[PDB]
């Protein structure tokens, strides 16, 4: 059935303040080795 | 830097005392404010030599050429990254 009178978008009723960076901390698995600058800061 | 543009002739620093009286700084060098201005190191040497002075001529330092690149700051891998800005 179409539906176009309510409101779809309830999931952000249910986020609390480590929503972001756990599913930052999720992602993590998901990710390509990240390049390197050769050097460990540009202090270094 | 306009105060770098021309030769300047000067002398050696000879005595200034205290004056007893006020404590004013007494001379007796007539040429301690002497300063003579050159376009060139040539015109003040010859000036020094007609006047029969024994000179020491000091070359002109100028400042070399630095290489200034904005995006230097911003390098991948190298040290010069800014920290802040």
């Amino acid at each position: 059935p179409f539906d176009n009178t309510t409101y779809k978008n309830l999931q952000h009723h249910d986020y609390s303040t480590y929503t972001f960076l756990d599913l930052n901390l999720d992602l993590s698995k998901f990710r390509m080795p990240q390049p390197s600058s050769g050097r460990e800061s540009p202090r270094h | 830097v306009n105060n770098t543009k021309k030769w300047k002739m000067e002398f050696d620093t000879r005595e200034r005392w205290e004056n007893p009286l006020m404590g004013w700084a007494s001379t007796a060098d007539p040429l301690s404010n002497l300063v003579l201005t050159f376009s060139t190191k040539e015109d003040a040497i010859a000036f020094a030599e007609k006047n029969g002075w024994s000179y020491d001529v000091e070359e002109r330092k100028v400042p070399k050429p630095k290489s200034k690149s904005y995006g230097a700051n911003f390098s991948w891998n190298k040290r010069t990254r800014v920290s802040t800005k």
